[PDB]
DNA sequence: GCCCTTTTATAGGCCGCCATGCCGGGCGCCCGGCCG
DNA sequence: CGGCCGGGCGCCCGGCATGGCGGCCTATAAAAGGGC
DNA sequence: GCCCTTTTATAGGCCGCCATGCCGGGCGCCCGGCCG
DNA sequence: CGGCCGGGCGCCCGGCATGGCGGCCTATAAAAGGGC
């Protein structure tokens, strides 16, 4: 089992519930910027805790850069006070978080190639294109990126316990080979 | 001494080019014959610029870099003489000649790869130009092998010795007289690697001593070589005959008389002081053992220092002399010194812990220093780095047992001459011998098994026989084969042998019966742990009233 | 003083991984390696440390036991041939066993030492001073060590700190004088602050300046926590630290005196030598504590600057590094002083055609005292600029 | 394929048709020894290929020793002379080659675990007894000895060829591991 | 088991050694005090 | 403040004789022929 | 395709640069000679 | 034998403009939500 993994990434999505007019927003946030060609969504940031939010003309935002749980939803939340604030009647509605990604050091290199070749099924390795091995996962859905260095980073996880478990699960692979 | 210190695939390629290049410059040489310096002068750049650079004392800083090539350089110079002086022709001889000064320096140099070198070179040279390089050597390279404090000195002229053996072979017959005495006192010197090379040069060497008494001398000696044949000659003889000379003393007009044995003592300690051997002055107490050691050590400053007039070699230094002794005796030790040697002066490292540094320079710069044992045990760490012409240890019994904490502290003293006072050198065992004859010649009796293997084993079992064939012969020559090895490295003389006025002392035992009631006592402890304890229940319960009552 | 408990009921979860290793090792492997049932009696179900856990509970012993003496009885017991076959996964689980033991026993010394280290802490605090101070030390040593927490490593260096004034106010001074030994030595370990001379040793003529991965925390750790020791007990004595405790003195400065009026003894360019690796754990000393001084040891520090700028003005590279280093810091703190050495007798000889080390050690001492002063080398830019315009176009690139 | 064995032991028999008295050879051969309680033949030695001979009171004998064929026939006769020498009426007949053996060194080391792992039908290793690799080979009827440091021995042949042909069988599988 | 030849080579057991003691008995050192 | 203080304890002494590491030394392995 | 966040990290192609020339024209050096 | 000898050839000059290594620089990879 050994050590546990350290997440570095939340996104949640939360439902304001009523429209918004996006260059007023920005007109008057000095922590936003839009630019309707680029992106349709004014990108707004606050620095407790560090996070950023897509707020979207229909009413929906993703906010990203958490590093736990709590902290996204106080975040979303805070973002919901200031469209209040700049008088719009939005409404904190629909939070679910949809992504956790997570990172962990075991402390060995790997040996990719013969990891590849005995687990081709579930892997994808093309070392011309990207240094690290691909790993998907069928049971807790997660997918991870196996590095020589003794590195994984899993992704597409909805709970911590999810992460948990595909590290679980991966780590004898990673153990038998080196 | 370095002499005692994929891959495989590159071993073949270095050694094959070597063997290529070797046999070519052989028969460049051959070719050219005597004109060889004159029509090639690259190969004379490549064997002598580092040998004129570094020389009257040079030394650049970047020759003890790694990383500077020029250190490699050096070396890479130096083999081309040894790899080909042999195949010169007769004319280019006085060339090597003219350089064996420098490689004599090259010999004496502090650098370890220089004295290999040179060691080496000087072997071939006196191979091929023997008489010349002889000459060298006996004039200008033995005489340095007895330097104390020129460590590196007497490293590398043990190291050419070791080297002009193993290329010479059979030709050095002629000249064992010069090479016995150096490798027979380095045999006990302080330094290990010292040691040892000249114990595998004295295997070598002892097996042709016997043939040295008649060899036709070679036709071009120097007169300094018949004269140096002449005098080792005399030298020698009073160690293989049993004549001896007067005894060693300078007669200075405020030194004191000295008694018959004394005078006997003072032989025996000057014939040790000679040929560089050392010994136990295992008297009785109550003979005088300061006067003969306060006289013998006066008696090599004096010549040291009187010679050092004579000559400007770094052979004499005027170095200190060291005492240790109980604290008890300190004061006796001084008032001899003071009464019967004046002109020698004397120092003693005895203060307190503190007391010490006001005086931790000062050990080299008195004639006589004197410590206790255990003043030396807790700063031996401190007392180690110094160097020492005596090395007097007067109550050697003191330092018997290997393990003791004083033993391996006075083992470190790196001493020129060594002595051990004493008036039972052995009391419960020979293993107490083997520990302080370690001290004295290290070496001599072997290591820790094999001491215990060829005399301890059949000692102990010995203890109980009946004249049996069995152990009585193992025991009997035990003793006899420990009492010829260390024969000439004791002096014991008893008190009854010197002493004009002594009563004698008789001697009976008493004998009687133990009490009903010790009896009872013991008879019930039969069917009564620790092995020790019955032991000093047996000592308590023997307790002899009424015997000592009637005998009062 | 007692032995420390043999388990923690926090490492029970380090046990069972350690049993659950085991167990794996035992069944699946001989299942695998095809070694009849009764191969060795199952491991046992509760973990020591455990609430209601009996005497015979699964302990780090019994993985000893099973990795070591059961491995070479079932290796043994198993027929010929196939040994072979099952061999190889026998190893691999033998050394992941191994491991997991490893990493369990680390768990229980690292709690060890830490309560070791605070209860150290307390008897100090109470101005406890036993006869035979053998294990306290040893303890607050190991947590000025090994500690990876900065508050207890800085509780620990405030106990050291007193623990000396204490045993200066005893009088003894024999585990005073080690310990302060000991602080010196841990304060020379990292490498960016004091490097490995036996590297640098074959280097002449280079600017050091311009020039395994869990080693790096371990020395910077142990860096931070002799530091704070060290400055704790320099504020604690005030004035008369000079006074006090003199071996920091002969750390300090047995190599500045020596090596003075051109000495150079010829093992000091000698890798295996210890002395040139002493001479730069002798000089960091200096930039470690000079800036925590009392001002009445300014003066000490001012009559030694005299050796530091011989230092920097010598041939040798890594004095010149240091010397740098520690006239950029005297300088940053003595300022009238140092600077009056630098402008007086430093800058002139920057112009030196045939002394390479002037120009290199006078530049590197211009470069690290603008790194450390920043914006307070204001008044000296004057001095400064000439010299740099004129070294901008040497000969020498670095 | 790559380097040649080099022969090191080739054992032959030759019969001399004739009773010999054993005592009578070594109390006038200096080259011959004898010693009824160990053994119940005369040792006898020559220089010339170097070789011996083990000499029976049956007629039979045993030469061994030498490096090649040619040389194993001729001091087989040179010995069948000595014994006419002496005065029996010995002839040289019967002569059979009944054992090669030979060595090599391949310029790389061996991971013998995964040899006798994977070619455990073939193979036997006890590194707890003996250092070396044992190897069967049913074809040739070859026994090769393989080491850790690249070196093997190969023994039981009967002809060069079988050596050769045993060698060039085995180097591919050393080729495999390392 | 017994022997001859040959190239390869290293790790278990067997016979030893070797430091273990532990009660009084003493000496010497430094490490704490104080005395007029 | 200088100088002698007691004071503790580490070091060494010595016995017998037991148990735990030792280095070193065959034996290990392969083919085969012969005779005992 | 387009964008936000996050830890991991390295090797193919694309746009450049960069030494390639090779005929006469000259200078300077050392490398072979000989001259009275 | 000393001193001036010719004598060769390596070095540098200069043009335009083509082909073969470059370093460096995104793009590569993973999840996901939203809208365009």
């Amino acid at each position: 089992s050994g050590i546990t993994p350290t997440l570095q990434n939340i996104v949640a999505t939360v439902n304001l519930d009523c429209r918004l007019d996006l260059k007023t927003i920005a007109l008057h946030a000095r922590n936003a910027e839009y630019n309707p060609k680029r992106f349709a969504a004014v990108i707004m940031r606050i620095r407790e805790p560090k996070t950023t939010a897509l707020i979207f003309a229909s009413g929906k935002m993703v906010v990203t850069g958490a590093k736990s749980e709590d902290d996204s939803k106080l975040a979303s939340r805070k973002y919901a006070r200031i469209i209040q604030k700049l008088g719009f009647n939005a409404k904190f509605t629909d939070f679910k978080i949809q992504n956790i990604v997570g990172s962990c050091d075991i402390k060995f290199p790997i040996r990719l190639e013969g990891l590849a070749s005995k687990h081709h099924n579930f892997s994808s390795y093309e070392p011309e294109l990207f240094p690290g091995l691909i790993y998907r996962m069928i049971k807790p859905k997660i997918v991870l990126l196996i590095f020589v260095s003794g590195k994984i980073v899993l992704t597409g996880a909805k709970v911590r316990e999810e992460i948990y478990q595909a590290f679980e699960m991966i780590y004898p692979v990673l153990q038998d080979f080196r | 001494i370095l002499s005692m210190q994929k891959y495989a695939r590159e071993a073949k390629a270095a050694r094959i080019t070597r063997r290529g290049a070797k046999e070519a410059l052989e028969i460049l040489s051959k070719n050219f014959g005597a004109e060889l310096l004159e029509r090639v002068p690259t190969l004379r750049t490549f064997m002598e610029e580092p040998l004129v650079r570094a020389f009257s004392g040079d030394l650049p800083p970047e020759a003890r870099d790694p990383e500077n090539a020029f250190g490699q350089e050096i070396v890479d110079a130096m083999s081309v003489i040894r790899t080909m002086t042999p195949t010169l022709h007769p004319a280019l001889h006085p060339f090597v000649m003219q350089q064996v000064p420098l490689v004599i320096k090259a010999l004496r140099s502090d650098l370890s790869v220089f004295r290999y070198m040179a060691a080496k070179c000087m072997a071939t040279i006196c191979s091929v130009i023997t008489v010349d390089g002889m000459t060298a050597l006996v004039e200008k390279v033995l005489p340095s092998i007895n330097n104390p404090l020129d460590l590196s000195f007497r490293q590398g002229a043990i190291e050419v010795i070791y080297h002009l053996i193993a290329v010479m072979g059979d030709a050095i017959l002629p000249y064992v007289i010069f090479l016995i005495v150096p490798v027979l006192g380095r045999m006990s010197d302080s330094d290990n690697q010292i040691r040892l090379i000249a114990t595998t040069s004295f295997a070598t060497l002892v097996k042709l001593v016997p043939l040295e008494a008649g060899i036709p001398d070679p036709p071009g000696l120097s007169e300094e070589l018949l004269k140096g044949r002449d005098r080792e000659r005399t030298f020698i003889a009073q160690l293989l005959d049993p004549k001896k000379i007067e005894p060693f003393k300078i007669p200075v007009a405020i030194k004191a008389e000295l008694r018959s044995y004394q005078q006997e003592g003072v032989n025996w300690l000057a014939f040790l002081n000679k040929y560089h051997l050392h010994g136990i002055l295992c008297d009785d107490m109550g003979l005088g053992k300061t006067l003969q050691t306060i006289c013998i050590v006066a008696s090599d400053h004096h010549q040291r220092a009187e010679e050092f007039a004579r000559t400007g070699a770094p052979e004499v230094r005027k170095l200190p002399s060291l005492i240790i002794c109980p604290p008890t005796l300190s004061g006796h030790w001084q008032q001899e010194i003071k009464t019967y040697a004046p002109f020698l002066t004397v120092t003693a490292y005895v203060g307190s812990p503190a007391e010490r540094r006001a005086m931790k320079d000062s050990l080299d710069k008195t004639d006589i220093v004197i410590t206790s044992y255990d003043v030396c045990r807790n700063d031996i760490d401190v007392i180690e780095k110094y160097n020492w012409n005596y090395c007097v240890l007067d109550e050697g019994h003191l330092i018997k047992n290997p393990k003791a904490k004083i033993t391996l502290a006075v083992k470190r003293l790196t001493s020129n001459h060594r002595l051990i006072l004493t008036g039972t050198p052995i009391q419960n065992n020979v293993l107490e011998l083997w520990s302080l004859f370690d001290f004295l010649m290290p070496g001599f009796l072997g290591a820790e098994k094999v001491f215990l293997d060829r005399f301890a084993k059949p000692i102990a079992n010995s203890r109980y026989s009946k004249a049996s064939s069995k152990e009585q012969e193992a025991g009997a020559l035990a003793i006899e084969a420990l009492h010829k090895q260390v024969l000439p490295f004791l002096l014991r003389r008893l008190k009854e042998e010197v002493l004009n006025d002594l009563p004698p002392k008789i001697l009976q035992n008493y004998y009687c019966d133990l009490s009903d009631l010790q009896r009872k006592l013991f008879e019930d402890f039969t069917k009564r742990q620790h092995i020790f304890q019955a032991l000093q229940y047996m000592r308590k319960l023997c307790n002899k009233l009424g015997a000592l009552r009637d005998l009062l | 003083d007692l032995e420390r408990p043999s388990h923690y009921r926090d490492l029970v979860t380090y046990v069972q991984r350690v049993r659950s290793a085991s167990q794996q090792l035992i069944n699946l492997f001989r299942d695998h390696g095809k070694v009849s049932q009764g191969k060795l009696p199952t491991l046992a179900v509760v973990v020591q440390g455990e609430p209601e856990a009996g005497p015979g509970a699964f302990s780090i012993a019994n993985a000893e036991k099973v990795v070591n003496e059961d491995f070479e009885r079932l290796k043994r017991l198993m027929a010929p041939g196939q040994r072979l076959i099952a061999l190889p996964q026998l190893n691999e689980a033998r050394e992941q066993t191994v491991e997991v033991i490893e990493e369990a026993k680390a768990a229980k010394e690292a709690r060890d030492a830490r309560i070791k280290a605070a209860a150290a802490c307390a008897l100090v605090a109470m101005k406890v001073l036993p006869k035979k101070p053998s294990p306290l030390i040893k303890a607050i040593m190991d947590s000025i060590k090994t500690e990876e927490n900065q508050e207890l490593q800085s509780r620990s260096a405030a106990t050291i700190a007193r623990l000396v004034q204490l045993f200066t106010e005893s009088g003894r001074r024999g585990p005073a004088e080690k310990v302060v030994a000991n602080l010196v030595k841990f304060s020379c370990v990292e490498v960016a602050e004091t490097p490995e001379f036996p590297i640098h040793a074959h280097k002449t003529n280079v600017i050091l300046s311009m020039q395994y991965a869990r080693e790096a925390k371990a020395a910077r750790i142990t860096r931070r926590g002799a530091k704070e020791a060290l400055e704790i007990l320099s504020k604690n004595f005030g004035a008369e630290l000079l006074e006090r405790v003199p071996t920091l003195r002969t750390f300090m400065e047995e190599p500045l005196v020596r090596a003075f009026s051109g000495d150079l003894p010829p093992e000091a360019r000698d890798p295996e030598n210890a002395f040139g690796q002493e001479i730069v754990d002798a000089m960091s000393v200096i930039r470690t504590m000079t800036p925590t001084l009392h001002p009445a040891l300014h003066p000490f520090v001012m009559q030694q600057v005299p050796l530091v700028i011989k230092a920097l003005r010598s041939d040798l590279s890594v004095f010149r590094y240091m010397a740098a280093k520690c006239m950029a810091t005297i300088c940053s703190v003595i300022t009238v002083d140092g600077m009056t050495a630098l402008v007086e007798k430093v800058l002139p000889s920057i112009n030196n055609p045939l002394d390479l080390s002037f120009r290199q050690g006078a530049i590197e001492v211009i470069y690290h005292l603008i790194a450390v002063m920043g914006d307070a080398i204001l008044p000296y830019v004057i001095f400064l600029i000439v010299p740099v315009l004129g070294r901008m176009s040497d000969s020498d690139n670095q």
